RNA sequence: GUGAACAGCCUCUAGUUGAUAGAAUAAUGUAGAUAAGGGAAGUCGGCAAAAUAGAUCCGUAACUUCGGGAUAAGGAUUGGC
RNA sequence: CGUGGAGGUCAGUGACGAAGCCUAGACCGUAAGGUCGGGUCGAACGGCCUCUAGUGCAGAUCUUGGUGGUAGUAGCAAAUAUUCAAAUGAGAACUUUGAAGACUGAAGUGGGGAAAGGUUCCACGUCAACAGCAGUUGGACGUGGGUUAGUCGAUCCUAAGA
RNA sequence: GAAAUUGUUGAAAGGGAAGGGCAUUUGAUCAGACA
């Protein structure tokens, strides 16, 4: 298998770099089959392709 | 076919070859000579452990500024090594020789490897960059392989000549004397 | 054209080759000469080197600034249990040199010398000396033609010793073998000597005595391959040398046109075979004896094993050598301490110590106190403790 | 025979990893436990819970824990037969303290 | 963010984690460091290396085309709350 | 003495094996060379008299091609760094996914363009060569698909100049 | 389907090169001639 088009696309779709994309491994059949943007449309709404939340830079301390 | 040299009963025999592999000539080589006339299964068995680094091949002709290794004491030779692209070519053809006597009907048990000989392949040529610009060649130097097994047979037996004895008149006439006095 | 500047050479050539020593127990070339009046006894004993401490004592030397003032100086301690004899070896001489013509042995035989002529020990059948044995058995007759035939012939008898290596704090398990020169009076008196210490055991106070000047011999440290710079004590090279420095420069003229034995190549260092003279004897130390540590003058019993133990080896329970200075090998290493080839006057040998305080404190940092008993003394009590 | 046991060990990584060059450090960790799986288990087959693998790299490569506590469970081998029927598992152990556990058998079922 | 700062050093977003690999850590190296007492005696030559350094305040010679020389030289001070 | 070609001749040898090649087998010659046997082979070839010349190699840092010892040797060490598990697959240090450890640190290892390339873009299939280890991966290989303008550029204008 | 150069098998020789000349021992191999 080889979900390299599906991570790119992932990213595409959901409007954010591909370091932030999760395909998660359990349904990684469902995924390879996905090789459209409709297709990764409903993938990511019924969370098999989740967007992983950002790393925080907190101004705390410089507050 | 048409192997080199052999001298075994092809009746009892089997055989295996793969040509123009791309392996080490040498080292294949080396590995190959260190297998020559064992029991098959032994060999196996043996080839086997090379591959665990449990014992080594002894490096014989191809072998200056080798490393040395308590691994060949067992051969009396202090440079060997444990060429596994070798080992694994060499078994994937003594595995087909295997094959080959079963289905002939030879006696597994009495296969020993009989003939296995090594030489080299047309080369491979690739190029590469040499300081002010300058090219080199780069070359695979890949070889043939064939080996034959053999059912192992015991004794010969006897028969030969019968050496036809000359000898002149007083040479028959001490003989002759030789009994007329003696036993 | 001529060395522009005259210095001496770098190095001794009577210490070539620099290689490794064919064994770790190097050899005694050499036995004292031979006083036959005297009675029989060893001239030589096996040890283990177990460190150094340091000694006080006061110095006797009219006509030093140092006359009767305290002095501190460095010694090393070898673990020196009771050797342990096993068999006599009787040479002849040829004109050929000495050869020896019978070794016989005791008759049982400690596990650990039946260690030695093994290098599987685990998975053998242990059938070393079963049959020779067996000699004993009948009457004497076999042993006794040996002992006989040494008696006749022979001019020298060496006894075959060997240690008591489980004595010893070290992980060895097996012992060392070694024949030592008997030097008391005639021949025969000395088999039936070596004959009467089969299976029995010899002592270190039965071979050495206190202030006595005594030699080590043993195996040097290893280093392995080693530079030219450090192996000869050559000159550095200066820093702007292409292609290094810790070298030699010219490694010999252009003719002779081959390299010559006599400059410094880089190769093996250390693990050579050595044999030092003129080691005082300061102390022999007794294994069943507290107090070893302690003096006249000190008087507070401890043994002379340091706080935490003697770095890198272990205690010490059994008798001691303690030797001022240090000693070819290092520690765990088998030596041999042989008796003295000449009667030294030296008045330097001759002036018969007597310590003053053995150094006690430890020696894996720097050590603050002799004893815990000290220790506690001045530190007070801890949320351990009581 | 066999054996299949669970144990949970103490490792001292500290002086294993004693001399060892930084950047190779957390990579060492890896394969010494690997090495002391094997020499407590027999077993040549040594897989890592990519839990205990966190808690190896818990602080960069070269800042290694100096004790972990291991679980340590050897379990028979399935499907295509490889060269020998059993392996090991390990897994970290939710311990407050590594320091100063002896060596116990986790009890089987 | 620190700071004079598009400096260096750490981070967010994005992007990578590509560079044959394993085991050892001998000599000699390449690159990075330290060294008692002395302090250029080394060397063609202080080559290399080390020392100095920011800021605030105090203090600043010859000489000069009066513009400089000048951060001359030489000093003190500096965190946290 | 030997070679390629020519005139004559032996009504010469030959698919029942010409020529060539191999052979510490035989024989003739002082020698250049000649002759034969055996093996290999497959379509042509030779003796004598004469004619003829692009007619004989060990060398020329000779020409072209092929091959060695060197040698499984120098080496594959710049650019901080990798790790666990799963999945896939004949095969996984190297592919995919998840986890973790880091890096570039916006003067980027980010997001785009100009010149130049020209399909490298994208999908599917896929490993013989190629990617100085590997390879199931690729800017490789096979097969396909893809570049939409009244407003963006060109097109018009003029510059040095032609 | 030569040669350089290589693998294997068989035979032999090898105390700091090898190869060569005259001569013979030993091994292997062979022609001719007898009648
Ligand atoms: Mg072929
Ligand atoms: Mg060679
Ligand atoms: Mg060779
Ligand atoms: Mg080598
Ligand atoms: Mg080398
Ligand atoms: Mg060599
Ligand atoms: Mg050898
Ligand atoms: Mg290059
Ligand atoms: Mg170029
Ligand atoms: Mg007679
Ligand atoms: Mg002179
Ligand atoms: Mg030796
Ligand atoms: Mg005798
Ligand atoms: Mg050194
Ligand atoms: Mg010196
Ligand atoms: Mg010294
Ligand atoms: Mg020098
Ligand atoms: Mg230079
Ligand atoms: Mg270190
Ligand atoms: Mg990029
Ligand atoms: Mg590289
Ligand atoms: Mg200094
Ligand atoms: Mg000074
Ligand atoms: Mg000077
Ligand atoms: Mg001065
Ligand atoms: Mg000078
Ligand atoms: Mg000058
Ligand atoms: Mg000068
Ligand atoms: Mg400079
Ligand atoms: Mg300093
Ligand atoms: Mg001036
Ligand atoms: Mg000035
Ligand atoms: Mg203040
Ligand atoms: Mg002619
Ligand atoms: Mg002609
Ligand atoms: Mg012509
Ligand atoms: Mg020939
Ligand atoms: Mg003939
Ligand atoms: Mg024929
Ligand atoms: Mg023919
Ligand atoms: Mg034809
Ligand atoms: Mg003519
Ligand atoms: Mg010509
Ligand atoms: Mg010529
Ligand atoms: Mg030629
Ligand atoms: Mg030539
Ligand atoms: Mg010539
Ligand atoms: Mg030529
Ligand atoms: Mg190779
Ligand atoms: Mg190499
Ligand atoms: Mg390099
Ligand atoms: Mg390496
Ligand atoms: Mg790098
Ligand atoms: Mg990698
Ligand atoms: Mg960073
Ligand atoms: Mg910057
Ligand atoms: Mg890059
Ligand atoms: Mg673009
Ligand atoms: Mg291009
Ligand atoms: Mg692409
Ligand atoms: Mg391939
Ligand atoms: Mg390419
Ligand atoms: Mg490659
Ligand atoms: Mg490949
Ligand atoms: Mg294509
Ligand atoms: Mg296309
Ligand atoms: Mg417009
Ligand atoms: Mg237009
Ligand atoms: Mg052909
Ligand atoms: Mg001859």
């Amino acid at each position: 298998a080889n979900l390299r088009t599906q991570k790119r696309l992932a990213a595409s779709v959901v409007g954010v770099g591909k370091r932030k994309v999760w395909l998660d491994p359990n349904e990684t059949s469902e995924i390879a089959q996905a090789n459209s943007r409709n297709a990764i449309r409903k993938l990511v709404k019924n969370g098999t392709i989740v967007k992983k939340a950002v790393t925080v830079h907190s101004k705390s301390r410089t507050r | 076919a048409r192997y080199g040299a052999t001298s075994t009963n092809p009746a009892k025999s089997a055989s295996a070859r793969g040509s123009y592999l791309r392996v080490s000539f040498k080292n294949t080589r080396e590995t190959a000579q260190a297998i020559n006339g064992w029991e098959l299964t032994k060999a196996q068995k043996y080839l086997e452990q090379v591959l665990d680094h449990q014992r080594a091949i002894p490096f014989r002709r191809f072998n200056s500024s080798i490393g040395r290794t308590a691994q060949g004491k067992e051969f009396g030779v202090t440079k060997a090594r444990w060429p596994a692209k070798s080992v694994k070519f060499v078994q994937g053809l003594l595995q087909n020789a295997a094959a080959n006597a079963e289905a002939k009907g030879l006696d597994a048990t009495k296969l020993y490897v009989s003939h296995i000989q090594v030489n080299q392949a047309p080369k491979q040529r690739r190029r590469t960059y040499r300081a002010h610009g300058r090219i080199n060649k780069y070359e695979s130097s890949p070889s043939h392989i064939e080996l034959v097994v053999t059912e192992k047979e015991e004794a010969v037996a006897k028969a030969a000549e019968k050496k036809v004895v000359r000898l002149t008149s007083r040479q028959r006439g001490r003989i002759a004397a030789q009994k007329r006095i003696a036993a | 054209s001529h060395r522009k500047y005259e210095a001496p050479r770098h190095g001794h050539l009577g210490f070539l080759p620099r290689k490794r020593a064919a064994s770790i127990r190097a050899r005694v070339k050499a036995f004292p000469k031979d006083d036959r009046s005297k009675p029989v006894a060893l001239t030589s004993f096996l040890g283990y080197k177990a460190g150094m401490t340091t000694i006080v004592r006061d110095l006797d030397r009219p006509g030093s600034k140092f006359h009767k003032r305290e002095v501190v100086e460095a010694v090393t301690v070898v673990d020196t249990p009771p050797v342990v004899v096993v068999g006599v070896v009787g040479y002849v001489e040829t004109p050929r040199g000495l050869r020896s013509l019978t070794t016989v042995w005791a008759e049982h035989l400690s596990d650990e010398v039946k260690r030695r002529f093994y290098k599987n020990w685990y998975k053998s059948k242990k059938k070393a000396f079963t049959k020779y044995s067996a000699k004993y058995a009948q009457d004497g007759a076999g042993i006794e033609r040996e002992l006989a035939r040494i008696k006749k012939y022979a001019s020298v008898v060496r006894v075959l010793v060997h240690t008591q290596i489980r004595k010893t704090p070290l992980a060895q398990k097996k012992a060392h073998l070694a024949e030592i020169q008997l030097n008391g009076g005639s021949i025969s008196e000395k088999v039936d000597w070596a004959r009467e210490h089969f299976e029995k055991t010899v002592a270190v106070d039965s071979v050495f005595e206190q202030n006595e000047m005594i030699d080590a011999i043993a195996v040097t440290k290893g280093h392995g391959f080693e530079g030219v710079t450090h192996r000869w004590g050559t000159k550095k090279l200066p820093r702007k040398t292409h292609r290094g420095l810790r070298k030699v420069a010219c490694i010999g003229a252009w003719h002779p046109a081959h390299v010559m034995w006599s400059v410094a190549r880089a190769g093996q260092r250390g693990y050579h075979s050595r044999t030092s003279i003129n080691h005082k004897i300061y102390r022999v130390g007794k294994g069943d004896d507290e107090a070893n540590g302690a003096t006249s003058f000190d008087r507070t019993k401890k043994t002379i094993t340091p706080m935490g133990g003697f770095v890198h080896y272990g205690e010490i329970k059994n008798d001691f050598i303690m030797v001022k200075g240090c000693i070819p090998g290092n520690r765990k290493r088998i030596v041999t301490l042989r008796k003295s080839l000449y009667t030294n006057t030296s008045r330097k040998a001759l002036e018969e110590v007597s310590l003053k305080w053995i150094d006690t404190a430890s020696k894996f940092g720097k050590g603050r106190f002799q004893t815990p008993a000290e220790k506690h003394a001045f530190m007070g009590t801890l949320k351990k403790d009581l | 025979l066999k054996d299949v046991v669970t144990r949970e060990y103490t490792i001292n990584l500290h002086k294993r990893l004693h001399g060892v060059s930084f950047k190779k450090r957390a990579p060492r960790a890896v394969k010494e436990i690997k090495k002391f799986a094997k020499l407590h288990m027999g077993t040549d087959d040594v897989r890592l819970a990519p839990e205990l693998n966190q808690a190896i790299w818990k602080r960069g490569v070269k800042g290694v824990e100096y004790r972990l506590r291991l679980r340590i469970s050897r379990k028979r081998n399935e499907e295509e037969d490889a060269k020998n029927p059993l392996f090991s598992y390990v897994e970290p152990v939710l311990v407050a303290s590594a320091k100063g556990l002896q060596t116990v058998v986790v009890e089987e079922d």
